[PDB]
């Protein structure tokens, strides 16, 4: 499309409508394969091996389309036509109704348009190899895409949307190097997925059996307060991609045997000579499958969007989900104990659904729920914060002289930045002595050895405020 | 939280305004500063490249250093936090603070306004030092110097007095000074500078053909391109002129090329600071740099880091000095100081240039034996030739 | 004002050549609208395709900047060539770029970024321009462009 004469111009699409935010202290890397891959002048895709492996900043779908493009079809689709007839053969009703047997796992595209429509802003790509039709994922890669991701500071949080095709032992392996990354930068976060079963339909109760399966996974009990996990799946609105001469066809008679037609849905089409109105009907029926994500994808989103209402102190739970029909499972209390509590620290947040509420966000633990300082995410990711703002204020006294005048200097920095916290109730206390102390000197931290090697000890004590998770109501007959 | 900082990077600027020529360099003095003449800044991209690679920058009193964060091993080799094994780019404006400085640092005196001088790790120039300059030309026969060039023969480097059409076999002692062996600047990094829009002329414009233009950056990658169609009313043969648009590029040293052929070679600016003086770039990359210049080795899948220090240095002008006077002086070609020439009975003027210092050790007498005072650095006289050529250079002394 | 019609009728197809040509030269339509009138469609000069002289109210806003800059530098011929009048001409032209900044003819959030000046012995000049008796003065400026397309998109809405 080109415009050459000046004035207005008028198009009509099929589109969704875009949204768009601004954040800072949740800046997420998406790792996984793309379609394209085409940055500027340059084809990161050009030859099979070698391939450019780079971590790209966009801050809208646009962008990602610009780049990336979009996803593959599908080629499971399958319709049924339902007619109900007389006692003399004539049609007196027909309906349509689509099913998906077995979707791809390349779901990036997807991911994106979820991401996006649940806040968000400034991310980070990394296209590890093209999507491909078989649906291979290969542990190699994602590791050599984390191992790349090392290289950006705006990077806070750690997102694997492909994921949940891979085996038990690749997927613990790979979990396992993130969590490492985040104890050795010690300022990210990674947030999981929960591998459920993989049969159909879903076998009652199966989320007791997918813990039991998730806790036997071996994992650094170090790093474990690094990272959180999610269940179960979520079903959503956006649409499949296909072709018309991929999509199978069966007809059921008076709720009669289901039969396989020899026709495709292209043989419908009423520009091949087919009959339209029944192409009208699988259109319908197609548009109206619903299309299952992880809820990794989202869960970042509300985190951007909380922490710029509320605050990165304040727990990112007890908030509802956009563009969401309904869980693909029903969690009860019962199954909550278990999930929520276990000796082993290991902890799963659940995404239950409440009547009037829509579907919303239900627990806020780490991987180490058992730990008295590192129980909720809330807390370690105000920690991380605080930290590396300490350290960007305190860098620029390296090479200075070691003495007093450097460390007056240097406690002043950090005790404003922490008044400033305090006064936003972030640190409880009454007043800034009762919510943070700072300790750094000779006879604090120091000795003549550390002078002479040239080391600066500084020590720095808080108090967060954390949230009540149990309210409890008793009930009486008044006296009378 | 262990933090461990390492200097990795030495970058000093001599000059000898202030050092003059030692018969063997060493070191700098410990009394040296520039700190009021030159300064070296970071741009923005060079900023938020050494914030993902945690470097620190740092002026100094003799230029500037880099701090690598690392990991203290046991063998005394020292990693980086993570393997740095990609290619990597760093630049830095060069700006001037002291006014008068085109009058003692030896430059060109032709009107050059859209130039612009490059400095890079890509020189070779591994002599007694590691130069960011281009290696300076040796002297032969047969060709045209200017007054001021600087020259090599003979273990030693020439400084040009006079102009020569046609040199000679053996150097003619009257145009040639004699200083020890280094390197210094010259007009061999005189690049020309360009801003966002071009002109560019195709000669022998043929409507049946079209046309790429591509721009390709120090690490021979391909950053920009498009395309340009001759319309088909366009007599085959005349020049064809077009206009480009560079808008989102990164300043610094390109090659503009059109279907496998260079065709210009410039130093890309943005204006973000557009009194700078000079660009100074720093490359990572394993292929294009020497093993005597980086800083990075690789081994047992990490990389550690090799400090260096790498010098720019500029030569002072010289000048013939010229004693001029408001009453006669009764001083006469027979009672006054060999090495000066009487040109009339207020004037007189050294026989061959001096050079301009700082505190000059030793200064000139008169025919009475008498201290004279060394010229001011406010104002230089140089004098046009027939062919409109610069001839001779003074300097002016009111007594 | 006072126009009856317009002898020919153009349309888009054509205007689509008029406005744009490989050659460079474009030729501005006058076109009546229903319930308008008759209007001017069309601001480009003959040289369309350059990036910088595309437009007419930008050549012509940059010949009265400079008419301006040099009736306002005449003063200083004849006079000392040093750096008491270069800073002098320097204000000067400062400030007219100032005024100019702040009723909207060119960009930018400060007069820092709309606009630079350079003149002087490091900037623009060397001391064979001072023996000569030449002044060199470098002037930037960023100008504002205008749209000259839109584009709108329909659908019906889900529900």
């Amino acid at each position: 499309s080109t415009y050459k004469t000046p004035g207005v111009y008028i198009e009509e699409i099929s589109k969704f409508p875009p949204s768009i935010a601004q954040v800072e202290t949740a800046i997420p890397a998406f790792i996984g394969y793309t379609q394209i891959a085409k940055v500027g002048v340059e084809n990161f895709h050009t030859d099979a091996d070698n391939l450019i492996l780079r971590p790209v900043r966009i801050t809208s779908l646009l962008e990602y389309e610009q780049f990336f493009g979009k996803a593959i079809n599908e080629t499971t689709i399958q319709v049924v036509i339902q007619d109900t007839t007389d006692s003399r053969g004539n049609l007196t009703e027909r309906k349509a109704s689509a099913r998906i047997t077995s979707p791809s796992p390349h779901n990036l595209y997807y991911s994106m348009q979820a991401y996006f429509a649940n806040g968000g802003g400034p991310c980070y790509i990394v296209s590890v190899g093209p999507m491909s039709n078989t649906g291979t994922i290969q542990l190699e890669a994602l590791q050599n895409g984390l191992a790349e991701v090392a290289k950006e500071d705006e990077v806070t949080l750690l997102v694997f949307p492909e994921s949940q095709s891979l085996s038990d032992e690749n997927y613990a392996a790979l979990m396992s190097a993130a969590l490492e990354q985040c104890a050795n930068l010690q300022d990210r976060f990674t947030v999981m997925d929960l591998k459920l079963p993989a049969t159909r339909p879903i076998p009652a109760n199966a989320i007791v059996g997918a813990s039991n399966a998730f806790r036997d996974l071996s994992l650094p009990q170090d790093n474990l307060k690094y990272g959180a996990c999610y269940a179960p799946d979520i079903e959503t609105i956006f649409n499949y991609f296909y072709q018309e001469d991929a999509v199978t066809i069966f007809r059921s008679v008076n709720g009669g045997a289901e039969e396989q037609d020899t026709l495709t849905m292209a043989g419908y089409n009423p520009a091949n000579g087919g009959d339209g109105i029944q192409y009208a009907l699988i259109e319908s029926a197609i548009d109206q499958l619903p299309l299952i994500l992880p809820p990794s994808p989202l869960v970042v989103g509300q985190y951007a969007r909380t922490d710029n209402t509320r605050g990165v102190w304040k727990a990112p739970a007890n908030v509802a989900l956009s563009s969401v029909i309904k869980p693909v499972l029903k969690i009860t209390n019962e199954q909550q104990n278990n999930l929520n509590v276990h000796p082993t620290g290991k902890s799963i947040n659940a995404i239950r659904a409440f009547t009037g509420k829509g579907t919303l966000i239900w627990g806020a633990r780490t991987l180490a729920g058992n730990d008295n300082e590192w129980r909720y995410v809330s807390v370690r990711r105000f920690f991380n914060m605080a930290e590396e703002s300490i350290k960007k204020g305190s860098e620029p006294f390296v090479f200075e002289p070691n003495d007093a005048n450097t460390w007056t200097k240097v406690k002043a920095m950090i005790e404003n930045f922490l008044t400033l916290q305090w006064r936003a109730g972030a640190l409880a206390g009454a007043k800034p002595e009762q919510a943070f102390y700072v300790k750094i000197g000779l006879n604090e931290t120091m000795t003549a050895l550390d002078i002479l090697e040239g080391r600066m000890i500084v020590e720095i004590g808080m108090a967060v405020v954390r949230p009540a998770e149990f309210i409890i109501l008793k009930f009486s007959h008044k006296m009378q | 939280m262990k933090i461990l900082y390492k200097k990795i990077l030495n970058l000093e600027l001599w000059h000898d305004f202030y050092l003059g020529q030692p018969n063997t360099p060493g070191s700098l003095p410990n009394n040296y500063d520039i700190s009021r003449t030159l300064a070296l800044v970071p741009t923005q991209e060079c900023l938020r490249v050494l914030a993902n690679l945690r470097w620190v920058f740092r002026p100094q009193l003799y230029g500037a250093s880099l701090f690598a964060n690392v990991n203290a091993a046991p063998s005394g080799q020292f990693p980086t936090i993570f393997p740095i094994d990609r290619v990597y780019r760093l630049t830095f404006w060069l700006v001037v603070s002291d006014r008068y400085f085109a009058n003692f640092t030896n430059l060109s005196l032709i009107n050059s306004r859209n130039q612009i001088y490059y400095f890079s790790n890509l020189s070779g120039n591994e002599g007694h030092a590691l130069f960011l300059t281009q290696p300076l030309s040796a002297y032969t026969t047969n060709n045209e110097y200017q007054l001021g060039q600087l020259v090599t023969h003979a273990d030693k480097t020439l400084e040009s007095l006079t102009y020569q059409g046609n040199a000679t076999n053996i150097p003619n002692p009257s145009d040639w000074d004699s200083l020890p062996a280094s390197q210094y600047v010259s007009e061999l990094d005189h690049l020309p500078r360009q801003g966002t829009y071009r002109t560019q002329v195709i000669t022998n414009a043929n409507p049946d053909n079209t046309y790429n233009f591509t721009l390709v950056n120090t690490n021979e990658q391909e950053s920009w391109a498009i395309d340009v169609i001759v319309p088909d009313t366009h007599k085959s043969g005349e020049p064809f002129s077009t206009s480009l648009n560079f808008v989102g590029q990164t300043p610094g040293h390109y090659r503009l090329l059109e279907n496998d052929t260079q065709v210009a070679e410039f130093v890309l600016v943005d204006n973000s600071l557009p009194e700078a003086f000079a660009l100074v770039e720093v490359i990572l990359n394993p292929e294009l740099v020497p093993s005597a210049f980086s800083l990075l080795q690789a081994s047992a899948g990490q990389t550690f880091i090799q400090p260096k220090t790498y010098v720019i240095r500029f030569k002072n002008r010289a000048t013939r000095w010229r004693y001029r006077y408001e009453q006669p002086h009764g001083c006469s070609a027979a009672n006054l100081p060999s090495y000066f020439n009487l040109i009339d009975t207020h004037t007189y003027a050294t026989a061959r240039p001096i050079g301009l210092r700082q505190r000059p050790d030793s200064l000139l007498n008169d025919c009475q034996d008498r201290p004279l005072p060394a010229p001011s650095i406010t104002l230089i006289q140089p004098e046009t030739d027939g062919s409109q050529r610069i001839a001779r250079i003074f300097s002016d002394i009111y007594l």
